[PDB]
């Protein structure tokens, strides 16, 4: 089965995953929208350093430059 | 495009931060659509070193920061395309 | 010859270990098994695991979409 | 790019139903942003517009970063600013505090 | 005043077509071998004469 | 791109990312800033002068530029 | 070197020819594959191919490119019609033979 | 518009790459795509702390590339 | 010192010698009258802005003697020192020796073969292979140099026996089947096979500055449309390959019953349609044919006769001569590294001895050995100039030199002087 | 095409000198270069940021990690500069 990651990421979207900066830094929250380009548009997440809560801050526009990886739960 | 937009902003007395915390206050005479700003009458503080005075300067475009224009633009009448 | 898109597509006919390095990271690597790519070579993980080089936990990740801007080595095992 | 025509308006449905959406929002609602950029800085304040480079013009913002001593947060306020769209960590609509 | 003329091509092959009868059919220099005028400046200056050439 | 028409054969300063210092006369340039100047002295900082020669600068390394003195005869 | 200029009799014949004068040339080098396939963007096009190989007057236009002077120009100027001799090519050729003694001198 | 890198030169040579933090590895060139992603058959990791491991048939983006070194003479 | 005007700057050529790698030692010939001198002119007008051909005559640049001029033909072998750039914009140095191409002059070939290392053959594409190029091929393998040939005089094929395009092709063909015949009957090495896709033979007409291989005409494609690789695209311009205009593409078999080859379709027809557009249609459509091309000529250009306004039409479409220096760059080595079998062949006493070992590196200081092989006069004829080529160091103006003859040997020391 | 890609062009065959982003400085005869930074290059002396100095026989360098170049000094009397 070929899964490549554009349908992945326009066939998944609105399931809450969490995506993982270049920093370190994890967003917890379910994708709202993405385009071709990859850059995404997530939804009421939340922000954890290295694993540990910090705070609330609300729905995160991410760009392509500051991704490192996106996975799910 | 907004950096067409920034071309149409000349002889401004606007300050400028780039990536290396340098700060520089001068006025605008150029700007590429690459965004290469060619500035004069120049204050350049440069991060943990002293300021100096440059007549002409030449910042490439990819490594600003941020710019910080003055109170008395009417930006409503300039971005219109 | 062999170009490496090719063997990124033999890669995913033959769904091996596939650990990745990564750009400025010389301590995170991540295995996985590779499904996909794409024109700008990002990959999807179907299960992969996060290892450090002084620490060494291992973590659990599932299947990922790490980016092309990111990947330096595409070794298997 | 499959779409080589002259009438190019995919990118203002970029605007309408891709991520920079978010953005006009602050357009049209007129909101307050955060920004989280490379230097560690946080940057609050209203968006005018923007660009699919994410080229931002923003108006009456106050911005924030640390120093060390031990790190303790200083603050200045800026009337406007042009911000570059490569130099930031992530944009950030505030929620809804009510 | 009547000093300087240009012509078009047709023109031209018209005019070299009804004057064939004044024209030679010759279309090369390897024609007037030993019979032209430096030939006959060396027969001049060596007092000798050319088989159909001047005495 | 006249701007940089005018600056030919300037003997200007040039500030790299890594804080280095180029000062070469201007003798070329192109659309990626990538820089061709001859007789170049680099200045570090303690200060001192290095000889180089003729320089070939890639854009990407290369900050802002500035004047210092005029064309020699 | 021996111009092989060949003339043309028939109008109704192309203007590039193989006229049977000339010799009948006897027929009988690393090739590449056709697998490493070598493809042209759609734009591109051998030039001028929508210009004809020969017209009307491409025939008429090499033929006066070997005639005598003033035949090969195009233009000049006047002379006056007492300075053009008529008869200075037919005695500066030869003698044709048969002719009489008279004549040769 | 991208045209691909001259490496005929380097085809089926053994050649070490530096990559990004410090890394080093070694191997056989097998090929190449206009953008320099490079392919290495033989590949042996040989990293800072001095110990080798061999892997096998790799990929290295060309993004991290910094050097290539001939071993075998070209 | 006065000098004249050139594109280059002088000093340029001052510091060009000093690489060895960059120099090309190349000796033109062939047989009598197939256009060596008027290629030497176009390459001088190449150089030159203020140097150009008269309007009715042939210049003959490197012609300088009264007799030369006279009789018309060439009689002593000259050299000439340019500066030439290639396709790819690098600019090279050509030491070019014009030989004459009559077979009593063979003597004067033979001299200047001795100091250099490639040869360029011209070969008339009208008459073919003759007498001196036979005997020449033989006294260039059997001295140990490479071999490039140019076709010369295409034209011919156009304005003189008005050929049929694959008819010329075939001639064409005939022409480099008999140099590999006449290659391959005295030389021992296999490698040595001469074809236009390895980039070793180039086309040319001298009369009105055609000057192509495969390479430079696609890399003209390239310069036109864009995007073309223009180094993969010239590798199938010959032979019998044809262009599928369904798939695009490259095919040995027929697509048509009248599918023309390649060479015919892209290079060879449009060559002919130039030449018919500026010779039979000046008048009517020859403003369409240069508007298409994409060359603006003044109202004074256009008033000219048919022959300049050719050479300018074809000057102005191909542009500079690269395709030459492509070839003599490619398969003619440099002096640095074809110096081994120079001396192995030339230098008495064997390469294995330590004044070969220092020689066959080309070292630009150390012992100077230097041989001069022709003696040129002056106007007044009282005193000789000798011409050689510097073998090994750096010859210096005022230097004590020791000039050594042909009968001097080790045991002798009789026919030397300082 | 710019004008400085002429330039490296014209210094290829000669002795150049050139510094990439690991601080790393590569002296010896310039092979090979292209539209983009790609050189190869032979018989390199190799300076580290430390300071050892190596011998390495064939270097073959990404255009993307390179600082600069440092080229022969009589490139000022070439065409495209003039
Ligand atoms: N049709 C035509 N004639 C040419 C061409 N090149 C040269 N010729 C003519 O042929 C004649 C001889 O040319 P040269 O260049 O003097 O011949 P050459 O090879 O120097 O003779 P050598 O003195 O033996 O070297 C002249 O009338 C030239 O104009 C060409 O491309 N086409
Ligand atoms: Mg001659």
């Amino acid at each position: 089965l070929p899964l490549n990651p554009k349908p992945f990421l326009n066939g998944l979207t609105g399931k809450p995953v969490m995506v993982k900066l270049k920093w370190g830094m994890e967003y917890k929250g379910y994708l709202v929208s993405v385009d071709g380009y990859m850059n995404m548009q997530l939804a009421n997440t939340e922000e954890y350093i290295d694993g540990a809560l910090s705070g609330h801050l609300g729905e995160v526009l991410i760009r392509c430059n500051n991704v490192l990886y996106i996975r799910g739960v | 495009k907004l950096v067409r937009f920034l071309m149409k902003l000349s002889h401004e007395t606007v300050t400028i931060e780039l990536k290396n915390g340098t700060q520089v206050h001068g006025t605008i005479t150029g700007v590429d659509v690459s965004m290469n700003t060619h500035l004069k009458a120049v204050k350049m503080t440069l991060k943990n070193r002293e300021p100096v005075q440059l007549e002409t300067l030449s910042i490439r475009g990819n490594n600003i920061r941020y710019f910080i224009l003055p109170d008395s633009l009417p930006l409503d009448t300039l971005l219109v395309d | 010859m062999v170009q490496p898109i090719n063997l990124i597509f033999r890669y995913l006919q033959n769904r091996s270990r596939i650990q990745v390095w990564l750009y400025e990271q010389v301590n995170m690597r991540i295995e996985g098994c590779i499904i996909g790519f794409d024109e700008y070579m990002n990959l999807v993980l179907d299960d992969a695991e996060e290892i450090h080089s002084k620490t060494k936990s291992r973590k659990q990740l599932g299947r990922i979409m790490l980016k092309g801007d990111n990947i330096t080595l595409l070794q298997s095992v | 790019e499959m779409t080589p025509e002259e009438l190019q308006k995919r990118e203002e449905e970029e605007f309408n139903t891709g991520p920079l959406s978010v953005l006009t929002q602050s357009v049209k609602n007129n909101t307050q942003v955060l920004i989280n950029c490379r230097n560690n800085k946080k940057l609050l304040g209203r968006v005018k517009a923007f660009d699919r480079h994410c080229n931002m013009v923003l108006e009456n913002v106050k911005e924030m970063w640390t120093e060390v001593s031990k790190p303790v947060n200083k603050d200045r306020y800026i009337s406007k600013m042009f911000l570059r769209g490569d130099s930031v960590i992530v944009v950030l609509r505030n929620p809804l505090i009510a | 005043t009547y000093q300087r003329w240009q012509f078009t091509l047709p023109m031209m092959s018209t005019l070299y077509r009804l004057a064939n009868q004044l024209l030679t059919d010759l279309v090369d220099d390897n024609y007037f071998y030993l019979f032209d005028l430096k030939a006959f400046f060396t027969s001049k200056a060596l007092n000798m004469a050319i088989p159909g050439g001047p005495k | 791109s006249s701007k940089m028409l005018q600056h030919i054969d300037y003997r200007m300063r040039c500030i790299l990312q890594d804080g280095r210092i180029f000062i070469g006369t201007f003798k070329a340039f192109d659309k990626h800033m990538n820089l061709i100047l001859c007789d170049c002295d680099e200045f570090r900082k303690r200060e001192e002068k290095r000889v180089l020669g003729l320089v070939l600068l890639r854009g990407e390394n290369l900050v802002s530029m500035t004047v210092e003195g005029p064309p020699p005869k | 070197p021996n111009v092989v200029f060949i003339k043309t009799e028939d109008p109704d014949l192309p203007a590039f020819y193989f006229d049977p004068l000339i010799n009948p040339i006897s027929h009988r080098e690393p090739l590449p594959d056709d697998d490493e396939e070598f493809e042209l963007p759609e734009f591109v096009e051998p030039f001028l191919k929508d210009t004809p190989l020969y017209t009307d007057n491409t025939a008429n236009g090499i033929a006066l490119l070997w005639a005598p002077r003033p035949f090969n120009l195009r233009s000049g100027r006047t002379r006056r019609a007492l300075d053009i001799p008529l008869v200075k090519n037919w005695y500066r050729e030869h003698c044709p033979a048969g002719q009489p003694v008279k004549v040769r001198v | 518009k991208a045209h691909p890198p001259e490496l005929k030169k380097f085809m089926d040579k053994k050649l070490s790459l530096k990559l990004n933090g410090g890394r080093h590895v070694q191997g056989i060139l097998r090929g190449f795509d206009p953008f320099m992603n490079l392919v290495i058959d033989e590949c042996v990791e040989m990293a800072t702390s001095g110990q080798q491991n061999n892997i096998g048939m790799v990929v290295i983006r060309g993004n991290s590339i910094i050097m290539l070194e001939a071993l075998e003479r070209v | 010192q006065t000098l004249p005007v050139t594109v280059y700057e002088m000093d340029f050529l001052a510091d060009l010698m000093d690489n060895s790698e960059l120099i090309r030692n190349v000796t033109l010939c062939g047989h009598l009258h197939h256009g060596k001198t008027c290629f030497v002119d176009c390459l001088i007008e190449q150089t030159h802005p203020e140097i150009r051909k008269r309007y009715d005559q042939d210049l003959c640049y490197t012609d300088i003697l009264f007799t030369e001029q006279e009789r018309g033909v060439g009689i002593k072998s000259t050299p000439v020192t340019v500066v030439l750039p290639d396709t790819k914009g690098k600019s090279y140095l050509f030491n070019i020796m014009d030989t004459p191409g009559h077979v009593n002059f063979s003597d004067e070939v033979t001299a200047g073969l001795r100091i250099s290392d490639g040869v360029v053959l011209f070969i008339d594409a009208a008459e073919g292979v003759m007498l001196n190029t036979e005997r020449l091929i033989k006294h260039a393998v059997q001295e140990r140099l490479a071999v490039t040939v140019c076709i010369n005089k295409i034209d011919r094929l156009i304005l003189e026996l008005k050929l049929p395009p694959t008819d010329a092709y075939y001639k064409l063909r005939h022409i480099v089947d008999e140099v590999n015949g006449l290659i391959s009957m005295y030389s021992t090495d296999e490698n040595l096979i001469l074809s236009p896709l390895l980039g070793n033979v180039c086309f040319s007409s001298s009369q009105y500055s055609i000057c192509f291989t495969l390479g430079s005409f696609a890399k003209i494609y390239a310069d036109t449309f864009g995007d073309i690789n223009y180094q993969e695209f010239a590798k199938r311009l010959w032979g019998d390959i044809y262009f599928n205009p369904k798939t695009r593409k490259f095919t040995k078999k027929a697509p048509t019953s009248s599918s023309q080859r390649s060479f015919v379709e892209f290079i060879l027809e449009p060559l002919y349609k130039i030449l018919a557009q500026v010779v039979g249609d000046v008048d009517t459509s020859l403003p369409r044919t240069l508007d298409e091309l994409g060359i603006h000529l003044t109202k004074e250009e256009l008033k000219l006769n048919i022959r300049p306004l050719l050479r300018l039409v074809c000057k102005k479409f191909f542009g500079e001569f690269t395709g030459f220096v492509d070839m003599c760059v490619q398969h003619i080595p440099s002096p640095k590294v074809g110096a081994k079998p120079k001396i192995e062949h030339t230098y008495t006493g064997g390469v294995d001895s330590d004044l070969g070992e220092a020689m066959s590196d080309c070292d630009p200081d150390g012992p100077l050995m230097c041989h001069t092989t022709k003696m040129y006069s002056t106007d007044d004829g009282v005193q000789f100039h000798a011409f050689g080529r510097v073998l090994s160091g750096t010859i210096h103006a005022g230097q004590p030199v020791k000039v050594l003859g042909e009968n001097y040997t080790l045991e002798d020391e009789e026919d030397s002087q300082i | 095409i710019g004008v400085p890609i002429k330039v490296l062009h014209e210094a290829e065959g000669h002795i150049v000198t050139c510094e990439t982003n690991t601080g790393e400085v590569y002296r010896g005869k310039l092979i090979e270069a292209e539209d983009n930074m790609n050189c190869q290059m032979s018989n390199i002396t190799v300076t580290y940021r430390d300071g050892r100095v190596a011998q390495l026989e064939q270097v073959y360098i990404r255009g993307s990690k390179i600082r600069f170049l440092i080229l022969p000094d009589m490139l000022k009397n070439a065409p495209m500069l003039k």
